[PDB]
């Protein structure tokens, strides 16, 4: 789990607006 | 299809005129969100994605924000108001260069009504 | 891409020309908040990031701060406003050196409309 | 489970609206 | 970065003139409290840490007190209100001399507008 | 865990205002 | 630093005049109290410590009471009011000699307006 | 946990006014 | 813990008025 792919799997995790 | 132009400043900033026998190619790269805004008082019935999970969508009046939260991400977007409905070419893009900030449309059927 | 001018006492403080065909290179170090202070008496309708996880986003009123909370937080900030929609392109900076500790903006459109 | 074969799933089960 | 000037008498009691588009060193050493004092009559809004977990922060009225909480609490302090908004460059000292025990501003501009 | 490293991640989780 | 001098009947009982551009030195030795009594008719804002933890603060109006709870207690008290502000240095001694068990102050501001 | 550690971790800890 | 310890740690814990 390379930064950069921890990264991109948060980029897809999280949404438009935070709460 | 589509292919909105560019901004002579910006190339994140594109436009495009709405054509009602066509569809728009929008090109979404990882981990942006693109701003589709419609016209000015029109009013938004229902939309539908190819994939509900592919992308997120958020709306609020007539702003409306599109962000791809999966991979490999190609559908297509049918946001359908009172006076028209957009259909739009959501094709995810792989290396992250090129993106598209926000896109804003040219009506040429307003503009003839009133001509 | 508009880049933001630094100040003649601290290059901390940082303007701008509002630019609606353009987007504003926002220079986000680790550990610093950025205020980003909209017009006077201009209403925020919605704003979305491409991270949601990676900023952090404070608004009281139309002083607006934003915070990395991640690694390699590169994403965009739209805000919409009544009048107009800002547009940032969030850069986070690995060095921790040349933060922006406050964004301000020099609006030419109002200045017209008075003029 | 080939990245290909997982969108394909992914098409498959999604709705036409989220939420 | 304006530097405080300390008094003559001693030298943890310390003045700056406000300027709009500069900061403030603010040199905190551990176990002190530093009481930051705002203008008279003037409206605190919000404020925002580079953390919140590094410093701590408490305000009643125009009096605001801050403390290190945390190791190498190295952010900014960008505390707004009704008339202007103060960035301090909040920087830990290491070997616990040299501390601050009250930041008094001057402004020019109320005088001016006086004048 | 260098205290460094702490202090980065201290940075990463700590909101604007606190409480 | 204001270096309080003492009476001539009792070494415990020190006198200071209050100078708001200077800290009073207070030496807290263990396991006294010390009272510190404000001007009449002053009304307690508020304080701080730099440790919470190190002393014990119990106030009745204008009569305060600081005691140390803890080893190596060197810290700083800023007790604000409505009229001044007093900054403390409370600096805990090692070998339990030297008290003080009152402190003080003489205003020449107040006598000044009066003059 | 030298006296002058113990010290240290307590003016982190505390805050500016207790209770 | 010699009765002076214990004197100490007293001194320490208690505050200023009981109850």
């Amino acid at each position: 789990k390379t930064p950069y792919e921890l990264a991109r799997e948060r980029m897809l995790r999280s949404g438009l607006t935070a709460g | 299809l589509d292919v909105p132009s560019s901004s002579r400043y910006d190339h994140r900033i594109r436009y495009v005129t709405y054509n009602p026998a066509d569809v728009v190619q929008v090109d979404t790269v990882l981990g942006v969100a693109t701003h589709i805004m419609l016209e000015e008082g029109e009013q938004y019935l229902t939309h539908a994605f190819g994939d509900s999970e592919a992308y997120a969508f958020a709306r609020k009046g007539r702003h409306i924000f599109i962000k791809p939260q999966a991979e490999l991400a190609n559908t297509n977007l049918i946001v359908v108001t009172d006076r028209r409905s957009y259909k739009f070419r959501l094709q995810m893009r792989n290396d992250r260069n090129g993106a598209m900030y926000e896109l804003a449309f040219r009506y040429p059927d307003t503009q003839a009504r009133q001509t």
